[PDB]
RNA sequence: GCGGGAGUGGCGAAAUUGGUAGACGCACCAGAUUUAGGUUCUGGCGCCGCAAGGUGUGCGAGUUCAAGUCUCGCCUCCCGCACCA
RNA sequence: UCUCUA
RNA sequence: UCCUCCUAAAGAGUAACGGAGGAGCACGAAGGUUGGCUAAUCCUGGUCGGACAUCAGGAGGUUAGUGCAAUGGCAUAAGCCAGCUUGACUGCGAGCGUGACGGCGCGAGCAGGUGCGAAAGCAGGUCAUAGUGAUCCGGUGGUUCUGAAUGGAAGGGCCAUC
RNA sequence: CCGACUUACCAACCCGAUGCAAACUGCGAAUACCGGAGAAUGUUAUCACGGGAGACACACGGCGGGUGCUAACGUCCGUC
């Protein structure tokens, strides 16, 4: 179970947020999807952020 | 004393029986969206008005008597709803 | 004594034995030792009518063994209960029907071969007759 | 396209005569020419994959492709997909100048050279020679170069048979024996 | 009879998650020391073999690109356990 | 400093 | 506990300390789409090169491949390359399947916003079936829904999530 | 160096002939099951909701089977 699991903030300023999983050891780099924000309805940048 | 008692059996295990098979024969009337095969490949293809589903599953997409019938070349089994 | 080199699988249900036999005519030699019995032969009684037949034409002739042994037979030790699995491979027997053809020899005469053939099936549980190539 | 020109007036004219062909295109033709480096010694280093196609490139002024492995062996200590060899295939005009240059400059300066096999026509018209060293081409400099490399040159040819190629190499006087 | 574990060169012993196998040491061989032997010092050393390479972890198949390490079966040895009436 | 045996 | 095959008696289902094997994950591409491609093995020839690297031709025709076990599938490829990308979307869901129930599953279509494609169209994770844990309690963010005189607040509720 | 030939230690592929398989299938039933139509028959025998239960230790016999020795008034399943 090394797949550990993160969240990714949207980057429209709400605090929405998709949850999901990642390899940290082998992706360092942050992931950065362009997902749907249901309070906005746009299609906004969510970035990742830890799942604390 | 002398009961050499003993032994074991590695094979104990089994799974669920997923109830596949063909929900509704030939002839048979069904609404849209009613489930007529469950299966894990597709042993079946779909027809006319007849969808596959994530898990091979074929549904109807209308209303209609179901069809089985044997096409193509390598004499596949094509399911199809007849209109109604 | 004959036995499968490999197997696919080490066990095997215990199955039934009915029905009538396949290998009804004299395909390769001239004589032929059938079956008209039923059972089960294991691979010492085979063995043991091969040896008794083979002495009986002084290694004259050709012999062939129609059947094979890829049965393979459990038995559970002695004071041990019937559960906890399935028992030990112990021997290995070949389902014989009736009609089916055992043994077939030739290059002796009909004769010896019916002496020999004698000599096997007393080696043999099932009741045998004898039989020659017919045409057709 | 010199051997080009010759090929379609002499050659044309001389297996039609010598094998009494019903149609012209029932002649056989060079297709193309392969050029491959099989470098099993990279697993040490790139650079010697990375030196060889530079040197092949030289020969035959086309970037080579790189080859990697099928499967993977344990003999050799390869996994499939690592970079083991590079090849060229040359068509067309880039295709006939090599072979002029081949067979007019490189195959003179062998050292002790005394022929070629006709044993070497894999069945089917299609020839196969590998060269010991890559010095015989003059693109490579003598003192620039460090390591004696190998390729192997595989003509393929429209020829059915074995020996239509035959005849067809020896109508460019190729070197046989 | 049940279970846990192990089987490697002449010998004791290592190896890791499968990427050659013998590191090491003892013994054995040879050299030089010594009047000689031992010690002590140096150098070699799994098997067939032409100097160049091949076969090689108890036995038999499998798995895997590739096994001493994974399976399975057979085997041998050790240990422990085999109880209530 | 150690230094056995024939 | 879960998955696959047999037993299982040609619908489903079906037991035993019955016969055999696996799972307690992985992937930000190994997903989506568009475009293209088609294996294993063997034969011959060929520098180092060898039973076995790479190269060319021929037989063969999926005996291969499928991230992993087995079964069923797979050429219109679900297999293999490259380009662009985030549909690994949010709210719903006719209608069916499956269970004693809790529950689990398939799903066209609708609204919004998006990706690829010229376009028709496809996409609501992966060829499918294992890869999991109820409730309580408690934590984090959001939301005036509530707020024990009133205004706030604490705390609670709802949504997401651990 | 190439190896000269002949053996008996065999033998791949292929071809022909011949068997076996619960976990084989280029074939394939009888029955069973699902659906539709139609009579006759049957005290609605069918379904839904609600009130009350009991029961969840089964047995043998037939057929199809697993296990066992195709041993058991044995054992475990399917069906009557
Ligand atoms: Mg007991
Ligand atoms: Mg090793
Ligand atoms: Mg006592
Ligand atoms: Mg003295
Ligand atoms: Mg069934
Ligand atoms: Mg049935
Ligand atoms: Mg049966
Ligand atoms: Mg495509
Ligand atoms: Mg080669
Ligand atoms: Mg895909
Ligand atoms: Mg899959
Ligand atoms: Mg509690
Ligand atoms: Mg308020
Ligand atoms: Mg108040
Ligand atoms: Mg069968
Ligand atoms: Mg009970
Ligand atoms: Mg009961
Ligand atoms: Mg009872
Ligand atoms: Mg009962
Ligand atoms: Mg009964
Ligand atoms: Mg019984
Ligand atoms: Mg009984
Ligand atoms: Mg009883
Ligand atoms: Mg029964």
């Amino acid at each position: 179970g090394i797949r550990e699991k993160i969240k990714l903030v949207s980057s429209a300023g709400t605090g929405h947020f998709y949850t999901t999983t990642k390899n940290k050891r082998t992706k360092p780099e942050k992931l950065e999807l362009k997902k749907f924000d249901p309070v906005v309805r746009q299609h906004v940048i969510y970035k990742e952020a830890k799942i604390k | 004393a002398h009961k050499k008692a003993g032994g074991s059996t590695r094979n104990g295990r089994d799974s669920e029986a997923k109830r596949l098979g063909v929900k509704r024969f030939g002839g048979e009337s069904v609404l849209a969206g009613s489930i007529i095969v469950r299966q894990r490949g597709t042993k079946f293809h779909a027809g006319a008005n007849v969808g596959c589903g994530r898990d091979h599953t074929l549904f109807a997409k209308a209303d209609g008597k179901v069809k089985f019938e044997v096409k193509g070349p390598k004499n596949r089994k094509f399911i199809s709803i007849e209109a109604e | 004594m004959l036995q499968p080199k490999r197997t696919k699988f080490r066990k095997m249900h215990k199955g039934r034995n009915r029905g009538l036999a396949q290998g009804t005519d004299v395909s390769f030699g001239s004589f032929g030792l059938k079956a008209v019995g039923r059972g089960r032969l294991t691979a010492r009684q085979i063995e043991a009518a091969r040896r008794a037949m083979t002495r009986a034409v002084k290694r004259q002739g050709k012999i062939w063994i129609r059947v094979f042994p890829d049965k393979p037979i459990t038995e559970k030790p002695l004071a041990v209960r019937m559960g906890k699995g399935k028992g030990n491979v112990e021997y290995w027997v070949a389902l014989i029907q009736p009609g089916k053809v055992l043994y077939e020899m030739d290059g002796v005469p009909e004769e010896l071969a019916r002496e020999a053939f004698k000599l096997a099936a007393a080696k043999l549980p099932i009741k045998t007759t004898f039989v020659t190539k017919t045409v057709m | 396209a010199k051997l080009h020109d010759y090929y379609k007036d002499e050659v044309v004219k001389k297996l039609m005569t010598e094998f009494n062909y019903n149609s012209v295109m029932q002649v056989p033709r060079v297709e193309k020419i392969t050029l491959n480096m099989g470098v099993g010694e990279a697993i040490a280093d790139k650079k010697l994959l990375d030196n060889a196609a530079a040197d092949l490139a030289a020969i035959s002024g086309q970037k080579p492709l790189i080859t990697k492995a099928r499967k993977s062996v344990a003999g050799f200590k390869i996994r499939q997909g690592y970079p083991i060899g590079c090849k060229v295939t040359l068509r067309g005009e880039r295709m006939w100048e090599f072979f002029e240059r081949l067979i007019t400059i490189a195959v003179p300066r062998i050292r002790d050279f005394r022929g070629l096999s006709a044993k070497s026509f894999d069945g089917r018209g299609n020839y196969s020679m590998g060269v010991r060293e890559q010095i015989i081409f003059p693109e490579i400099d003598y003192d620039k170069v460090d390591r004696v490399r190998g390729l192997d040159i595989t003509i393929t040819t429209t020829a059915k048979s074995d020996e239509e190629g035959r005849a067809l190499l020896a109508a460019f006087d190729f070197p046989f024996r």
